[PDB]
């Protein structure tokens, strides 16, 4: 689900 | 049982004012800022929503994260890493059924190892010196729920939503004491579905006016107005639900006259 | 840390771990180690111990058990309470014969609200208040001890665990299932325990919630409507509940006079919102002549 995921920031 | 209700909220007040994180930290983080934490905050949104956590556990992770990064510099790829272990910690102390770790994990997509996870849940609780039950804005709009006449769970919910939206911008939100964020939700929720306004009962309870409450209200009704078009959405998906009346849906208002 | 610390005995075993007496080699102090062993690859730091650990550092009080000192270890957690050397179960069973002077229930009961309404006023819920929990010193002091099971609240109050308080001390709105319960539920405690150091034996040893209930119901009467608003429509109440009378309030704790029965009275009141609450049980006549015995 949409929740599940790495967070990218660069 | 207000056998105790004016001693707690005393107590909360005295214990808002140090649990307080420090202003201009993110300044000072070479490598992050109030973006990418609003991407943080905004993912532990869906994590609570996809774990059904309480939106109090909500509140405390993020206390816990600026708290975290007020004296800890952290490499933006170890962001989530600290948010998870918040998210974690907020759990076991405010649910009932705390998700296992497996899962915190599970959710990252396996960006970090449960061994990462648990030495993180050491690291804050030192950094922290494992001051854990902070106030919150959640903490704040439920007692001032008690002053409606009468009651109105539109109006809750409202305020809850536009609580939790000023958790995700650290500016200006941060300046801001969760007792004031709290006042300003109540207020901008009320007039919205009632037209009511701040009720003297409160002013006589906890000594905020509409005078002291316009600064954080002023940013919140901006906040409100803009809302549709903020880079994060999962708070407004959030209460489209049925579970907070659609308050989401809601229109605000274009002016409030203070 | 560890290093000053020498261990003297075992004590006692805690949920998650044993408690050692110890002295702290430099300044002398004789405390009380409650060690909790982590693994990794575990769950981490359980969250009793979160809860115990920020909570209890928040009341400081004299009849709270005080936490001096937490020390960590990649692998280890060490709490460092100070010492009290019984606790009030095992002083009752040492009272046999004699029993406990009334001045010292007095006292400890006096005591115990005390600690009691300095938690609520804390938005503390202790949740476990029974005579293990309860330590005492030589000095003649008694003090709240064991936060494990205790949580923070909110105002008003959520639905939380339901799982609460060992059975002999819990309260009929949590066996009855009602999804809201309050500092209501540790009265209730305390009233029991107070009756408990009058007649030295449990007030309500039920070994079933089933059985916790009719044992309640047989010494205060089957509620209904009158006494408590809602009762009948609460979700594990039951109308084949059979309807005992309730007693003579005298017979359930013959040695009590007036006053003592009056306070018992109230904190076994069966409606959470009306039961006495600590901070104004302090005021009751029952401790017009409250001193502080050994």
């Amino acid at each position: 689900p949409k929740p599940l995921k790495k967070l990218r920031f660069d | 049982v207000p056998d105790y209700h004016e001693d707690i909220h005393t107590y909360l007040r005295e214990m808002e004012v140090k649990c307080k994180p420090k202003v201009g930290y993110m300044k000072k983080q070479p490598d992050i800022t109030n973006s990418m934490r609003a991407i943080l905050v905004d993912w532990l949104v869906e994590v609570g929503e996809e774990y059904k956590l309480q939106n109090e556990t909500l509140h405390l992770a993020v206390n816990y994260i600026d708290r975290f990064l007020s004296s800890m510099s952290v490499l933006r790829g170890k962001l989530q890493l600290v948010g998870t272990a918040a998210m974690l910690l907020a759990s076991k102390f405010e649910e009932i059924y705390p998700p296992e770790v497996a899962e915190f994990v599970y959710i990252t997509d396996d960006t970090y190892t449960k061994k990462q996870v648990l030495r993180m849940e050491h690291l804050v609780l030192k950094v922290l010196t494992f001051d854990l039950a902070a106030p919150t804005v959640n903490q704040f709009l439920t007692q001032y729920f008690l002053h409606q006449q009468p009651a109105n769970c539109k109006v809750e919910s409202l305020a809850m939503f536009l609580g939790e939206l000023s958790l995700i911008d650290a500016d200006p939100y941060l300046k801001y004491l969760p007792s004031v964020i709290a006042g300003a939700a109540f207020h901008l929720a009320l007039y919205t579905v009632t037209g009511q306004s701040w009720p003297e009962s409160l002013i006589r309870k906890t000594g905020y006016t509409l005078e002291s409450l316009k600064p954080c209200l002023m940013d919140l009704h901006q906040t409100y107005l803009k809302a549709p078009q903020h880079a994060q959405q999962s708070i407004r998906e959030k209460y489209k639900n049925s579970k907070y009346h659609g308050v989401s849906l809601l229109n605000p208002p274009e002016t409030l006259n203070l | 840390s560890m290093e000053n610390f020498q261990k003297v005995e075992k004590i006692g075993e805690g949920t998650y771990g044993v408690v050692y007496k110890a002295r702290n080699k430099l300044t002398g102090e004789v405390v009380a180690l409650k060690k909790i062993r982590l693994d990794t690859e575990t769950e981490g730091v359980p969250s009793t111990a979160i809860r115990e650990i920020s909570l209890l550092k928040e009341l400081n009080h004299p009849n709270i058990v005080k936490l001096l000192d937490v020390i960590h270890t990649e692998n280890k957690l060490y709490l460092v309470f100070e010492f009290l050397h019984q606790d009030l179960k095992k002083f009752m069973d040492a009272s046999a014969l004699t029993g406990i002077p009334l001045p010292l229930i007095k006292s400890y009961l006096f005591q115990l609200l005390q600690g009691l309404a300095f938690c609520h006023s804390h938005r503390v819920l202790h949740r476990d208040l029974k005579p293990q929990n309860l330590l005492i010193n030589t000095e003649g002091a008694i003090k709240l001890a064991d936060f494990g099971l205790a949580r923070a609240f909110g105002v008003p109050v959520r639905t939380y665990t339901h799982e609460v308080v060992t059975l002999w001390y819990r309260a009929p709105e949590i066996l009855l299932g009602c999804k809201y319960y309050s500092t209501a539920v540790d009265i209730w405690s305390l009233g029991c325990i107070f009756a408990e150091m009058v007649t030295r034996r449990a007030l309500f040893p039920g070994d079933s919630e089933i059985d916790q209930l009719f044992r309640i119901f047989r010494t205060l009467g089957t509620p209904d409507e009158v006494v408590w608003p809602g009762v009948t429509s609460m979700p594990d109440y039951k109308p084949s509940f059979p309807k005992w009378a309730r007693q003579d309030f005298s017979k359930v704790v013959p040695p009590l006079d007036e006053d003592g029965r009056s306070l018992l009275s109230q904190m076994l009141h069966y409606d959470p919102n009306k039961r006495i609450s600590a901070k104004a049980a302090l005021a009751h006549p029952f401790f017009q002549d409250v001193t502080k015995p050994v």
